[PDB]
RNA sequence: CCCGUCGCUCCUACCGAUUGAAUGAUCCGGUGAAAUGUUCGGAUCGCGCG
RNA sequence: UGAUUCAUGAUAACUCGACGGAUCGCACGGCCGCCGGCGACGCAUCAUUCAAAUUUCUGCCCUAUCAACUUUCGAUGGUAGGAUAGUGGCCUACCAUGGUGGUGACGGGUGACGGAGAAUUAGGGUUCGAUUCCGGAGAGGGAGCCUGAGAAACGGCUACCACAUCCAAGGAAGGCAGCAGGCGCGCAAAUUACCCAAUCCUGACACGGGGAGGUAGUGACAAUAAAUAACAAUACCGGCUGGUAAUUGGAAUGAGUACAAUCUAAAUCCCUUAACGAGGAUCCAUUGGAGGGCAAGUCUGGUGCCAGCAGCC
RNA sequence: UACCUGGUUGAUCCUGCCAGUAGUCAUAUGCUUGUCUCAAAGAUUAAGCCAUGCAUGUGUAAGUAUGAACAAAUUCAGACUGUGAAACUGCGAAUGGCUCAUUAAAUCAGUUAUAGUUUGUUUGAUGGUAUCUACUACUCGGAUAACCGUAGUAAUUCUAGAGCU
């Protein structure tokens, strides 16, 4: 190619987003924002394909140039804005506060949380630097940054985050012994307690999780997100608390509610 | 022979001003419902002030016959109706005017009006 | 690109590896005939059918008892076969799924059941009458004979609403014989 | 039963004067459009300058 | 930070710095003219996102009737520079003689774009991969370049080469390996149609545009389901039970046809369905075979090593 | 889904191939072809050559209206504040579609690095010294389009002067 290329292919699409093979030619190619394309979901897919508000293209556009829907605390009129994890997406006409969070199969799930539950985020740290003039400051994974943040704080910590005020409110070090979701890789979406952190000089580190049923799973540092101090995370998690059931256990339920 | 109408999966759009829904007719005896009988039906059903307001598309009848599924939208008005709505839909409900066009002939007109400048350029598309 | 080419097919049926068996020829007109099937296709396509759900099965008994993988499987194929009338309750093993043979998968088929239950008076004609929309499953017309029925539609099946046999509005024959008598 | 020369028809390749021919890619040397940079140049345009 | 005289701070100076808002829409208010809200567009820095460029290791078919190859004129490396967005013989000057190779270099062929994959399946394997997804390359062949964040762009420009249209002969304009369509080539492949309604992209933009894409046309590439008859009486036959009959009898139905509705961006098709639509049910099933492999005649007429058949015998 | 059969002999057992049998999301051709649902389709030879048409334009309350454009108002005053064509300005046209000619450690796959760089845009943060003795900041200056009117050429979104803003 010559340059940035605008369109995305629906077989392209990631998989986590539940497009149909023969619906088109093209998905929603996602916009530059604070989450990564691969690891987002479009406004136009929560509104048409998951809330069914909207039946077409131009109905999401229709309503999302009404200014009816807020992500983050703030009002986005762009289709293809990247919503991505830990993300909050309110409609105040209908009285709905979403938290965009992963399901123990790893796909998005439009989370309800209450009012209160709605003012705050949490946002993971990248690094902490210093800016001009000597101003320190950190940058965290969904594009933040924020200066003079407290010295404690360091990368990979978990920053809980006052969307009203824009200020951090409190924070998590990450370290053993605290509950976690993991936002990638074959356990995304699984949620358990850190056993330990095996570090490698000049190579990825390996974070061991246990599940609250006792499974044991492992994963790299930066699929690890901390969500509380201890085992009892700050914000409510959505329908089987991260708990990841075998097909057999899951065929079980199934034919037992069946009867 | 009496034709019944049942809905499914009811949701109030606040969003758009609105009501969308599932429809289910059942006519044992007669080949079909037209759209004009259903939207009467539905305005009976949902006390509709003004049946300009009711849209239903896309209808297929069951291979065994005696029943078809559709879709309806149910607007708060119709002004909601021509703000939302499809140019098609209002169309089909005579709340708008077909105007005849042929997009080759708008290309063409373009084409020409393309190397002409100033005010000149209006009638230069015509040719 | 064109979005109707990512929509795939699959054939049903494999032609025999030689063709000119006497003995295999004779088997298939039996049963073609005890059937009343239209032609060897049919029967090759339910012996596809068969040989694929044995293959699975064998596959399946091949692995160690506690796999994981055969216990999800052969539970989900045992409640297919359950599902199809193919197995009894008491047959509740997928060794008994290798010994299931055509004539099983031949007497769940839509015309096998509407000639057994009594509809017709021959195999010839219950595929006649289903072929000519006098049958239903449940409130469904199905004008396919290789329809397969499943244990709980089978005590559902009867003639269609808007049939003669099933209700009123006599055929055109019926009707224009009528119309001829009234003068 | 069988081998070969010789005699007839057809087919396939092989050698071959013609210092054979064509095309493509590299090698030696030469000419070399256009553009870019540089030197000079100064039609002309604005307030001795640009 | 695994690792940086790294982030960043301070001083001395430097640059003839495209920076540090002479912009626009809504409303209409508090003090004594001064203050004042919600937005739009725009400039600069960092981070982020959308990406590229270069890059590490391992991996590719046939060929030795290819055993040496590279190094004037960069080949391998060093030093100092230039250029670049940046590393680097990328280029220049000087210096050293290096670098690859039967563990196949170098050279040649490919009817060679690579991969995800396709066909066949005990296992191992064999063959294919132009083509809708990913990556690369090209726009008749080369070369050069402006604009721009991004192009060595070709539905951009400049030159040469090859083709080639118009001309009032002075000039002037070119690029279908885009959608259709035409010539040519061949064994070998469809309409010069409709539409932005769906999927999505794009612009100042809720609105415009989109031969991307979709719809419909041609379409026995390939794949799926599935009609061409069913039932009684009579007469024949074989053991109440079966088989046959252009004999009789009424029933059923879709191929077709067509109001209507439905479908559809608008149409069309499908699905549904008023009135019609079957007896030699002329609403008439074909393609290959009948010595063996290999299922099916030592039947009848013609020909007479002829004509012909015959994958093999 | 682990399979073979005919053919050398008077007969036999072999080697060995020829022939047969089955398959191809495999091309082509022949004959035949009633219905429904899917669906490939100028790749192979010529990345050979192309008539004609279309395939890229774009406007919000929010850059620039004095069309000698339309509409409603104003009896007296009014810079303009309704629609606005045209034109300037900005952005896009480097995406998409097409093809497989060149290319054999090259492209490319998996796996790495940039502490070796650029990155319109989106998202989050961040902008303190200009005149210093001229001395508008209650706001600087000169043009040009559309328009208008003198045209040249056989001719092209070929082209020269003139009057505005
Ligand atoms: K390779
Ligand atoms: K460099
Ligand atoms: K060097
Ligand atoms: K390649
Ligand atoms: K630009
Ligand atoms: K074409
Ligand atoms: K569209
Ligand atoms: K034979
Ligand atoms: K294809
Ligand atoms: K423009
Ligand atoms: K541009
Ligand atoms: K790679
Ligand atoms: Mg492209
Ligand atoms: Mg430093
Ligand atoms: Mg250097
Ligand atoms: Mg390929
Ligand atoms: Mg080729
Ligand atoms: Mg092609
Ligand atoms: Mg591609
Ligand atoms: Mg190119
Ligand atoms: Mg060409
Ligand atoms: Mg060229
Ligand atoms: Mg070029
Ligand atoms: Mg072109
Ligand atoms: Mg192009
Ligand atoms: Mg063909
Ligand atoms: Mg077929
Ligand atoms: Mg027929
Ligand atoms: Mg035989
Ligand atoms: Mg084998
Ligand atoms: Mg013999
Ligand atoms: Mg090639
Ligand atoms: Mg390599
Ligand atoms: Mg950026």
């Amino acid at each position: 190619a010559r340059g940035l290329k605008k369109h995305l292919k629906r077989l392209n699409a990631p998989k986590h987003w539940m497009l149909d093979k023969l619906g088109g030619a093209f998905a929603p190619k996602p916009s530059s924002g604070p989450h990564k394309s691969r690891e987002c979901l479009p406004l136009i897919i929560i509104l048409r394909n998951r809330l069914k508000y909207a039946l077409t293209y131009r109905e999401v556009i229709s309503i999302l140039m009404q200014r009816q829907v807020m992500v983050d605390s703030k009002v986005r009129t762009d289709k293809t804005y990247p919503a991505g994890f830990m993300d909050v997406v309110s409609i105040p006409k209908t009285n709905e506060n979403f938290r965009l969070l992963y399901d123990t199969k790893g796909r998005f799930r439009l989370h309800s949380v209450r009012d209160e539950e709605a003012k705050f985020k949490l946002c993971k740290v990248r690094s902490v630097q210093f800016g001009q003039k000597g101003i320190p400051y950190l940058n965290t994974y969904d594009g933040r940054t924020i200066r003079y943040p407290d010295p404690l704080i360091k990368a990979n910590d978990t920053i809980k985050l006052d969307l009203e005020s824009n200020k951090i409110v409190d924070f998590i070090k990450f370290d053993v012994g605290n509950v976690v979701m993991v936002t990638g890789g074959r356990n995304r979406g699984r949620v358990g307690v850190i056993k330990n952190r095996e570090k490698h000089k000049g190579s990825f580190e390996t974070v061991h999780i246990q599940d609250a049923l006792g499974h044991e799973f492992a994963t790299r540092l930066g699929n690890v997100f901390t969500l509380g101090k201890g085992t009892k995370p700050w914000v409510s998690l959505p329908k089987g608390k991260g708990i990841k059931l075998s097909i057999i256990e899951e065929a079980r339920k199934r034919l037992a509610a069946q009867s | 022979k009496a034709v019944t109408i049942r809905t499914r999966k009811f949701m109030t759009n606040r969003l758009l001003a609105r009501k969308q829904f599932i429809i289910d007719v059942l006519h044992p005896g007669r080949a079909n419902v037209s759209k004009a009988e259903l939207k009467e039906k539905l305005a009976r059903m949902y006390e509709v002030k003004d049946p300009n307001a009711i849209f239903v598309f896309k209808f297929r009848t069951h291979f065994g016959g005696g029943k078809s599924t559709g879709f309806g939208l149910i607007y708060d008005s119709v002004e909601n109706a021509k703000k939302y709505e499809p140019k098609y839909r209002l169309i089909r409900n005579g709340l708008d005017t077909k105007v005849e066009k042929s997009r080759k002939q708008m290309k063409e007109r373009k084409n020409r009006a393309k190397k002409v400048r100033g005010v000149k350029k209006t009638k230069a598309g015509d040719a | 690109v064109h979005v109707a080419f990512y929509r795939n097919y699959g054939k049903t049926f494999k032609k025999p590896r030689r063709p000119y068996e006497k003995e295999r020829l004779d088997a298939e007109l039996k049963l073609v005939g005890e059937y009343g099937l239209r032609c060897k296709r049919e029967l090759w396509r339910v012996q596809y059918a068969l040989s694929r759900i044995r293959n699975a099965a064998r596959m399946l008994l091949t692995l160690d008892e506690k796999d994981p993988r055969r216990i999800f499987e052969g539970e989900a194929l045992l409640r297919r076969m359950n599902r199809y009338g193919l197995l009894d309750e008491s047959q509740n093993k997928l060794d008994y799924v290798l010994s299931l043979t055509v004539e099983n998968f031949l007497e769940r088929r839509l015309q096998t059941l509407v000639f057994k239950t009594g509809m017709a008076k021959s195999i010839h004609h219950a595929r006649v009458l289903i072929r000519q929309r006098h049958i239903r499953v449940g409130r469904q017309v199905v004008n396919v004979p290789s329809f397969m029925v499943r244990l709980d539609s089978q005590k559902h099946i009867d003639f269609s609403l808007i049939s003669p046999f099933g209700g009123g509005r006599p055929g055109r024959v019926k009707r224009k014989n009528q119309k001829a008598a009234a003068k």
